[PDB]
């Protein structure tokens, strides 16, 4: 019934800029008490949500005055003025001026930061794993920006898509990078059939894919 | 500081129950309203519950209405989720949080994760990940250590027991298959591996299972 709305999913902004995000009701939030219970919450990497924002307006105690919300009715917006790399997360609105309270769906807060090109290493599966039957081939993708890479695998030249899992960090506040690993799982029996593995990763800092590869019969 | 630190999370079968708990210290707990609001895996925030100073009266998201009841021991300091007939939808990081009336989510617990399904728990085979001959870099070697096959969720990865923590990428774990994967990289310079040792320590609390794996040279 009552939607939360946020836009963006996604805000790259730099350090020392203002970022705004907004939160769009699809019923008025004002209560029966004439009052809006629309709060701003964030989560920063690996850790709770945190409360920045109550009444529309009010920062909670502790909270930077460089974070502020405004809004009514149905929009709500919550403006960071000077942004610093600990403001990096996911930003939530939430709403109880009318039950069922409701979170909106989160805006990653993004920092922006000079294109880095990965850093990519290729590894070959264990011998321990090859020895219980399984096979899985690894490459690391380090310390790059911006977040949106395409990772190709080719086995023997055949560029293959099944088998192969992408996982991202959060952004690191230390260095405003990503990584990612790109794992691609073979049976032992599928793996020993073929020599040449290659991940190939396109990132936009470079015309040419940056490639790893490695022959099952080296080292 | 406020403090909460919540227990009982683990693995449940689906339709089965299980009574989460919160306990909270340094502030008057039985002076505030308290919640339970749930991350889902894919990282949606959902209110669950709430209960008042007292107790007497109590609040639930629809989907869990009559299925879950929130309940507190003020004069112990703890606040109780009994959870029924518990469904995948279930399966979220669970925290409790205070409430400070209209004024918000003032303090949150670190959450307890509870999962609800039908596989077994599985501890993980931790598998090393070390450069080939001579192209390991030769100043700055990337490392890692493969984490597969576990469930439930969480597995806690450090290397060298925390000490080594700069250069580290600790990547989420993907589901497939009622199996959960990760995998942890670190770089460290040429001088200190392999003539210095580089372990990985994984934790899987839901098999009580603790492993440290060396990674070392490949044979070659
Ligand atoms: O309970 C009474 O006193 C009689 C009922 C009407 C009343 O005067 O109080 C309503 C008020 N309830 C309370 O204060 C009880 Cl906690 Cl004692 C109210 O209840 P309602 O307006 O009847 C329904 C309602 C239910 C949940 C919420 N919000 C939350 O639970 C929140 F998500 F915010 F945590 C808000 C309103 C309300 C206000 C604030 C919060 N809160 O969590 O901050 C909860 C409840």
């Amino acid at each position: 019934d009552l939607l939360m709305a946020q836009t963006p999913l996604s805000l790259p902004v730099s350090l020392g800029d203002q970022a705004s995000i907004s939160c769009r009701s699809s019923q008025s939030l004002v209560h029966s008490s004439g009052n809006t219970y629309l709060e701003w919450y964030l989560q920063k990497p690996g850790q709770s949500p945190k409360l920045l924002i109550y009444k529309i307006s009010n920062r909670f105690s502790g909270v930077p005055d460089r974070f502020s919300g405004s809004g009514s009715g149905t929009d709500f917006t919550l403006k960071i003025s000077r942004v610093e790399a600990e403001d990096l997360g996911v930003y939530y609105c939430f709403q109880t001026s009318h039950v069922p309270p409701t979170f909106g769906g989160g805006t990653k807060l993004e920092i922006k930061r000079a294109d880095a090109a990965p850093t990519v290493s290729i590894f070959p599966p264990s011998s321990e794993q090859l020895t219980s039957g399984g096979a899985s081939v690894v490459c690391f993708l380090n310390n790059f920006y911006p977040k949106d890479i395409n990772v190709k695998w080719k086995i023997d030249g055949s560029e293959r898509q099944n088998g192969v899992l992408n996982s991202w960090t959060d952004q690191d506040s230390k260095d405003s990078t990503y990584s990612m690993s790109s794992t691609l799982t073979l049976t032992k029996d599928e793996y020993e059939r073929h020599n040449s593995y290659t991940c190939e990763a396109t990132h936009k800092t470079s015309t040419s894919p940056i490639v790893k590869s490695f022959n099952r019969n080296e080292c | 500081e406020v403090m909460l630190v919540e227990s009982g999370g683990g693995l449940v079968k689906p339709g089965g129950s299980l009574k989460l708990s919160c306990a909270a210290s340094e502030f008057t707990f039985s002076t505030y309203i308290m919640s339970w609001v749930r991350q889902t895996p894919e990282k949606r925030l959902e209110w669950v519950a709430t209960i008042s100073s007292s107790g007497t009266y109590t609040y639930y998201r629809d989907s869990v209405k009559g299925r879950f009841t929130v309940s507190r021991d003020n004069a112990n300091n703890i606040l109780y989720l009994q959870m029924s007939s518990l469904r995948s939808e279930d399966t979220a990081l669970y925290y409790c949080a205070r409430r400070d009336y209209y004024d918000g989510f003032t303090y949150w617990g670190q959450g307890t994760l509870v999962t609800v399904s039908a596989a077994k728990t599985t501890p993980p085979s931790v598998y090393p990940l070390a450069p080939g001959s001579a192209a390991q870099t030769n100043s700055m070697v990337t490392l890692g250590c493969l984490v597969k096959g576990y469930f439930p969720e969480p597995v806690t990865v450090t290397w060298n027991s925390g000490s080594l923590s700069s250069g580290v990428h600790t990547f989420p774990a993907v589901l497939q298959s009622d199996l959960y994967t990760l995998s942890s990289s670190v770089t460290v310079p040429s001088s200190t591996w392999p003539s210095e040792t580089v372990t990985c320590n994984v934790a899987h609390p839901a098999s009580s299972t603790k492993v440290d794996k060396k990674i070392v040279p490949r044979d070659c």
